[PDB]
């Protein structure tokens, strides 16, 4: 149910660095 | 290289 | 990882290190999908050619780490396996197929900051993101080079390859249960897994719902950021059956 959300990302609604590079791929 | 855990653990 | 970059703290929350306890040495990566189960590659404890066959008490699982060598007080947890649990039509004689195999804990694992499970995917969401072109993203302690050692977990993102191209790229007989990912030549980008990120997860984030599902899981390769070579991965979904089956059962 929680899974796959990261306290420190998600959570937060924060991103990390670089998960907009895999973002602009998903086409 | 690796420092010791705790013997706990083994 | 080759040419990736050191993750941020709490990136990768499901991130597991497989432990030896004697010698005290990185066994593998692996990953965190409940309080109380760990997923890896099967070849990380079962490959007969190498003799190696690890039985419940030969390691440790590290759960919540960053840094490769020390022990993150207040921070990591250890803990130690109950049962193992490997494919039982994993192909160890040829190619590595139905490379997957599960964990179970003593006790539960506490989530925490830096300790959180990763999503397995359904029919749907490998529909919908394992494609050619679609990044990826791996990660592991495992060596910087082909031909070193990481101060603290390293990450990289990287596009799923074709599978033709996959196929041509080697001479190892590819299933249906794999899946090849990495930059082409011509990409001129470059990263890969390598010796010690076996077991570690290959994840994605799904831009419905945005959770992080765990796709493939690091297989094996020839050499690593070889130029026209990719790195292969167990296909997660593809083996789902037997995880629920596994997990339902025990
Ligand atoms: C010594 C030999 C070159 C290692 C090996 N590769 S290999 O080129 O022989 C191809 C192979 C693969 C599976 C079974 C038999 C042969 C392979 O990767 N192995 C054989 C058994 C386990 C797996 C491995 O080491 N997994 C480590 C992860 C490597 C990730 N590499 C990467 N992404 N480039
Ligand atoms: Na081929
Ligand atoms: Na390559």
């Amino acid at each position: 149910a929680d899974c796959g959300l990261r306290p420190l990302f998600e959570k937060k609604s924060l991103e990390d660095k670089t998960e907009r590079e895999l973002l602009e791929s998903y086409i | 290289d690796f420092e010791e855990i705790p013997e706990e653990y083994l | 990882i080759v040419e990736g970059s050191d993750a941020e703290i709490g990136m990768s929350p499901w991130q597991v290190m497989l432990f030896r306890k004697s010698p005290q040495e990185l066994l593998c990566g692996a990953s965190l999908i409940s309080d109380r189960w760990v997923l890896t590659a099967a070849h990380c404890l079962l490959y007969p050619p190498w003799d190696k066959n690890f039985t419940e008490n030969d390691l440790l699982v590290r759960i919540g780490k960053h840094s490769r060598t020390r022990y993150e007080r207040n921070i990591e947890k250890i803990s130690m396996l109950e049962k193992i649990y490997i494919h039982p039509r994993y192909n160890w004689r040829e190619n590595l197929d139905r490379d997957i195999a599960l964990m179970k804990l003593k006790k539960p694992v506490a989530f925490s900051d830096y300790i959180h499970p990763v999503c397995l995917p359904d029919r749907e969401t490998a529909a919908s993101l394992l494609q050619a072109g679609y990044k990826g993203r791996v990660t592991g302690w495992g060596n910087l080079k082909e031909t070193g050692q990481p101060s603290v977990l390293q990450v990289v993102n990287l596009p799923i390859v074709e599978r033709p191209v996959c196929k041509d790229s080697t001479r190892i007989r590819i299933t249906d249960n794999m899946f090849c990912a990495g930059y082409k030549p011509d990409e001129g980008k470059r990263g890969d897994a390598c010796e010690g990120d076996s077991g570690g997860p290959f994840v994605m984030k799904s831009p419905f719902n945005n959770r992080w599902y765990q796709m493939g899981i690091v297989s094996w390769g020839e050499g690593c950021d070889r130029d026209g070579k990719y790195g292969f991965y167990t296909h997660v979904f593809r083996l789902k059956k037997w995880i629920q089956k596994v997990i339902d059962q025990f």
